[PDB]
């Protein structure tokens, strides 16, 4: 029941498009997709699109997981923001490029009291015009729960490896 | 209310359970925030910084704690059996929140119970998504992993990164991380970003992918049977290793021996071992608490209280864990603290309350 | 023909002027290599690795140097005045290559002169691009720059990198590096490797591009006067009191928010320039660290004291001596290869002798004394 898109279809959605928030997570680290991610960010930025990175406190599997890999890939600190700093901006962003994150975006954290993820603060990616998930399959994250964002109109599911997809997304630009 | 934060009096403890950021938040909750003078000096937090944030500076620990309804500190209070009766300074009926070490230290729990103090042991925080922000084990272990690499690099007589120069090339350092939990993962990240070749090993299966997600390589190509079997593919890499970092704990029990004396004989001279598990017996038998010992040409480093070697970053994070745990229970109106008993974070962490030991593991 | 390398007897000197690779090349050139027993222990080079490479082991320092036609040291040999006479151990008429420190140390020179010993002071290498391979200042100061950041990180009670965590954000350390030569450039790279935001400043104009290529942000001060800053040889000159105030004013904005200050600034034949006064360190944050690499040449910070960490005004001012010896196991193979690349062009094919080309500007600038006659224009 999911709108399953491809590298080509996902690419031009972000081309124009005025504002893009990159939301990286554990799958970005697993794939080592961070050099290819900053490449894409530079392709967006040079055309004139606003690019920023939204980092959840527990993105990845360790404190500062996304920070070290983005620092390796030379993304500058002035474009990287913490949850409480960046959560308002999703309303103004056209796309929420979710690369290997899932639990970090899941609105059951504030909706469903029965879930294990309930009461953890999350990034409000749903408030963006479109939500691009990159993720290999329909499997769960760390918490083991479904994301209701996967199968709602404004979302697009990109079934692939995060480095491979992002490299393939960079082709069409 | 009347929340107080004293200086840490235990030897080598430079952390404090407050920051200026958290002081501002506490007065916003409706607290008079009191803190002992000199408490944040080891954490590079001056008395003026706390005063500017809204805190009152008390001259002694007794004055700081006399009227306090809530007490925050990092390590457990000392008892009269240790020479300094710190629990006596705490007001009767008050709330204590700290790293108590409650399941290994029953005497402090007994002593707090005598004065009807309600004690919340922060190390027993339940492992749920909601309480990750309240988790002192993670916040303090993380910095200890970073430190391990800084200590290793300081003791090592070669540089971490590869350097191709006019006068020749010097190779990168080779790092082996035993145990890839919170500390081990940050040690992998810090070693790798400094230019070292980083290997790692762990008993748990999901760790292999975590090691690889930081650009490390996991050691495996192809009761007490962990120890005997593991060290064969590990020994191959350990012989090439410059800095070995051991971070493995078994909760409650002593630490597993991951490098024997036999194994350190087969290491090259000028190598260093950082044993972060030294307070629980060490992953290396040669390690000694608070000492750097040299044997077989190898430095075995066994610093105590590694988070306190990063006290100035450790203390703000600890104070935030305390604030994130505290904040949901302040009734905003009528200046009160009502710790909800349905709450898993309250029930899992509470050790004694109103003059009676509460925790299942500690009850008679 | 025979070559010898003793162990470094001076307090704290863990380096050595040899490696297994360099032994093999000397055997290829036609030298019998007699290293002293346990000379590479501080550099983590075993006697076995020297033996397998083709050296012989000698028990004492005197036995290693007894018949040696050429001797390689790191630091200058200790005289009878200093404590124990190494200069007498060396065979008369032999040739000596080391960081002799010729200009400051005149007693060691005349002692070598009186025994007909031909001394080659490696710090007096002419600054020419082909001689980068044989330049001891660059190889050692590069490792000192790396080590300054490790020293800084070790003395600092906070972490270097930015980390978003559940307990809150730990911000990145801010590093400021004063003087961007060989040591300062490596201090930028190593600080940036650890996730710090790195500022830097210098008097030379060409180093602004170098700072920005490493991801640092440069502090401009007097762009007009920075074009008349570098010499023909590539080293800095004394800028004066007016520029000092101009610089001190410009750097103040960033120094009050700086966590680690690494100072590397040197001027040949002069005391090191004062870049952080006592008024400036009182302005700094408590818990901050100053690494004074120029401490043995006066110091860029007056509060720094040789061989000690000084705590004042809430700030640690660190001033270790012999910073390359804190990286002795990397420093030593590179120091040995600096000497090999200096020596190699003068060994004959199948004569089995050494003829140091007197015509060569590399050779003339290095030589101090030869056959009992001080040739250097000092
Ligand atoms: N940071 C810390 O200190 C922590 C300490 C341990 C616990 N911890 C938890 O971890 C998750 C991390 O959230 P995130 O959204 O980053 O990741 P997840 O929501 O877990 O899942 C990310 C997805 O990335 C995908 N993933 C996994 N590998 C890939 C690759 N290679 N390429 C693309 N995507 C990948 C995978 O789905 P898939 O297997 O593709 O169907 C996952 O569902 C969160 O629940 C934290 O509480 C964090
Ligand atoms: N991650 C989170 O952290 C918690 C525990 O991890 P932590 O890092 O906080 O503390 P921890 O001390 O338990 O971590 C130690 C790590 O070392 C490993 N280990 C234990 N014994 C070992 C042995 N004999 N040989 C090799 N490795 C061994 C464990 O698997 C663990 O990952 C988990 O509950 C989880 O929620
Ligand atoms: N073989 C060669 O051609 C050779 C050898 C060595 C150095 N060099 C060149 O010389 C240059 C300097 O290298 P170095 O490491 O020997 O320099 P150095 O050790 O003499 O001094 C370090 C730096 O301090 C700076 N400095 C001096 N006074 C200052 C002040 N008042 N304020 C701020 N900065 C001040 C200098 O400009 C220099 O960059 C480099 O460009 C290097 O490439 C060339």
């Amino acid at each position: 029941s999911v709108k399953a898109g491809s590298a080509e279809d996902a690419a031009f959605i972000m081309k124009n498009a005025s504002k893009v928030i990159i939301v990286p997570g554990y799958g970005m680290a697993v794939a080592q997709a961070q050099h290819a991610l900053r490449e894409m960010a530079d392709v967006l930025k040079k055309e004139g699109v606003e690019v920023s990175y939204a980092i959840h406190p527990v993105a990845g599997r360790m404190p500062g997981h996304m920070n070290v890999l983005l620092a390796e890939a030379n993304v500058p600190y002035d474009e990287v923001f913490e949850l409480e700093e960046i959560n308002s901006s999703f309303q103004t962003a056209d796309v929420a490029f979710v690369i290997g994150a899932n639990d970090v975006t899941n609105p059951a954290a504030k909706t469903d009291p029965s879930s294990p993820i309930y009461g953890m603060p999350i990034l409000d990616v749903e408030k963006a015009g479109t939500v691009l998930f990159i993720k290999r399959s329909m499997a769960s994250g760390y918490a083991g729960v479904e994301n209701e964002l996967f199968f709602r109109n404004n979302t697009m599911m990109l079934f692939g490896d995060a480095k491979k997809m992002t490299e393939q997304i960079v082709q069409a630009m | 209310m009347k929340i107080a934060i004293p200086k840490e009096r235990r030897p080598g403890e430079d952390r404090v359970a407050i920051s200026p950021e958290v002081v501002k938040k506490l007065v916003g909750l409706g607290f008079e925030v009191i803190v002992e003078q000199g408490a944040g000096v080891g954490a590079s937090i001056t008395d003026d910084a706390l005063t500017a944030a809204g805190a009152t500076i008390a001259s002694t620990a007794a004055q700081a704690l006399s009227q306090a309804d809530v007490v925050w500190k990092v390590q457990r209070p000392m008892t009269a059996e240790e020479g300094t009766d710190e629990v006596a300074l705490i007001k009767e009926g008050a709330v204590l929140m700290c790293h108590l070490g409650a399941l290994t230290n029953r005497p402090v729990v007994e002593a707090l119970t005598k004065r009807k103090i309600t004690a919340y042991a922060m190390e027993l925080m339940p492992r749920i998504s909601r309480a990750q922000s309240m988790d002192i084990l993670s916040s303090q272990s993380n910095l200890a992993g970073y430190r391990a690499v800084i200590d290793g690099a300081y003791e090592f007589a070669r540089a971490f990164p590869m350097m191709m120069t006019a006068a020749g090339t010097v190779p990168p350092a080779r790092v082996l991380v035993f145990g890839v939990g919170v500390a081990g993962l940050q040690a992998i990240a810090t070693a790798k970003r400094l230019g070292a070749v980083v290997m790692a090993t762990d008993v748990r299966a999901a760790t292999k992918e975590q090691v690889e997600s930081l650009g490390g390589k996991f050691i495996t190509v192809d009761g007490e049977e962990f120890r005997k079997k593991q060290a064969e593919a590990v020994l191959k890499e350990l012989v090439k290793t410059d800095i070995a970092i051991t971070t493995a704990l078994i909760p409650g029990k002593p630490a597993p021996v991951l490098i024997t004396e036999e194994m350190v004989t087969k290491m090259k001279p000028g190598s260093v071992i950082i044993d972060l598990a030294v307070e629980a017996g060490g992953n290396c038998p040669l390690s000694e608490p608070g000492k750097i010992v040299v044997k077989h040409g190898v430095k075995i480093v066994g610093h105590t209280n590694v988070p306190s070697r990063v006290a100035a970053d450790a203390s703000p994070l600890f104070a935030k864990n305390l604030l994130n745990f505290l904040t949901p229970h302040v009734d905003k109106d009528t200046k009160t603290l009502v710790m909800k008993l349905e709450d898993e974070t309250v029930s899992g962490t509470c050790v004694t309350r109103d003059g009676a030991i509460v925790h299942p593991a500690l009850t008679g």
